């Protein structure tokens, strides 16, 4: 939750 | 007595380690140069370091068997609580006891008390973070064991904010069980003798300097001025 850019690295 | 599936994982793991950490450290040229004189001086370039590393400590979680099958929410939360605890882990392998200090290649990417101090933290913290580093040091795993260990303490199902910690437990002991029976057959006496024991050891001591990171986190993070000095993803991982 609220996380864009650790989400996207997560592929 | 190492089964084939665990011989596996080991692979994995020490595969997914060599592509997410360079020896060479040759990016560390991208960082903003470090500051040595100065209040906090050195925290854009150890900011950008950590960054980086957090980039680095996500790589290779991904590639950690059985981690894809959790919920990318619990993927979130282990990765947000463990970063800290899985970068000061990984840091060993550029760590000296020839000074106390982290040598990455050259001296100007060389690392020491004072370095920290003026990162914005006190002695409360460093002290048993070189502790750590020399106490892991001591143990000279092998980098089998060393792979193994920042995977056990990625995959922790006691981490809050984890809904299917069953499924989280399920991968560490896996995980667990795969590292206690390589330490039987292929780490020789006597550096075997309760080597363990040690190891889950120093993922309590990580826990407890996690603690304490994140409080002087939290004190650096306060002024909207240091703040500044991060980057987004430090920020939106240790939190804002
Ligand atoms: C700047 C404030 C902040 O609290 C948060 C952004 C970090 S300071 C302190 C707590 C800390 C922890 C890891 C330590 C260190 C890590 C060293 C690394 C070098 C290398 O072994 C490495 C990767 C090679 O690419 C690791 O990922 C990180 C040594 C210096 C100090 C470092 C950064």
């Amino acid at each position: 939750k609220n996380h864009p850019m650790l989400m996207n690295l997560l592929k | 007595k190492l089964s084939e599936e665990q011989q596996h994982i080991i692979a994995i793991l020490l595969d997914a380690h060599h592509k997410t950490y360079d020896p060479t450290y040759a990016d560390f040229r991208d960082f903003r140069p470090p500051v040595r004189m100065s209040p906090l001086s050195m925290l854009p370039h150890l900011a950008d370091l950590v960054s980086y590393s957090i980039q680095k400590v996500i790589g290779f979680a991904k590639m950690i068997p059985g981690f894809r099958d959790l919920t990318s929410d619990d993927q979130i939360v282990l990765l947000k609580s463990s970063a800290i605890e899985v970068i000061m882990l990984r840091s060993n392998q550029s760590f000296t006891m020839d000074d106390m200090s982290w040598d990455c290649g050259s001296q100007d990417y060389k690392y020491d008390v004072t370095d920290v101090s003026k990162a914005g933290h006190t002695l409360e913290l460093i002290e048993p973070l070189i502790k750590f580093q020399v106490g892991l040091k001591k143990l000279n795993l092998h980098e089998e064991e060393h792979v193994l260990l920042m995977a056990i303490c990625i995959v922790s199902p006691d981490r809050p904010g984890v809904q299917d910690a069953k499924l989280v437990e399920a991968i560490q002991d896996r995980l667990s069980n795969t590292l206690q029976t390589y330490i039987r057959c292929r780490h020789p006496p006597p550096g075997s003798h309760q080597l363990y024991a040690k190891m889950i050891q120093k993922l309590a001591d990580l826990r407890s300097l996690n603690e304490e990171h994140s409080k002087q986190y939290r004190s650096l993070s306060f002024q909207p001025e240091n703040s500044m000095k991060l980057t987004p993803l430090v920020l939106e991982v240790f939190g804002n």
